[PDB]
């Protein structure tokens, strides 16, 4: 019974996670497939605004 | 922690991954991002040049300040000389 509508919102989450598994696999993909970013700008950044104040 | 709580988590974490992933590839693809991105990403390289022009302007003055000082120096050693004797 109760134990019925349990097993549907079990049934439920696991679709909401292999949703959620589909949008990040498109994304994954329409970036493997075009070719900077912003990850080491930071880096450069903080190398820079620490020897402008050392200089 | 209990099992519901790590429930929670685990959706945020698929779901922050996801925001992630899509940031990467709106920065990666979209051009309007992709513009201010590479502006910046350029002039780093101008303001990293901006720098060694800085370094040697530097190491410059300085050498200035030490000749500026030496003259001082031997300026107050010919006028202590004539101080002391007229």
């Amino acid at each position: 019974h109760m134990e019925a509508e349990v097993d549907k919102l079990e049934l439920m989450f696991q679709k909401a996670e292999s949703d959620l598994d589909y949008i990040q696999y498109r994304l994954e993909y329409e970036i493997k497939t075009n070719h900077k970013n912003p990850v080491t700008l930071l880096k450069e950044l903080s190398v820079i605004k620490s020897r402008y104040q050392t200089l | 922690s209990s099992d519901l709580e790590q429930l929670c988590s685990h959706v945020n974490e698929k779901i922050g991954n996801i925001k992630k992933t899509l940031s990467l590839r709106n920065c990666g693809q979209e051009p309007t991002l992709k513009t201010v991105l590479n502006k910046i990403g350029d002039e780093i390289i101008v303001i990293n040049e901006l720098l060694n022009k800085l370094e040697l302007e530097i190491q410059y003055q300085e050498q200035t300040n030490n000749s500026l000082k030496e003259l001082c120096e031997s300026l107050e050693e010919d006028y202590k000389d004539i101080e002391h004797l007229k």
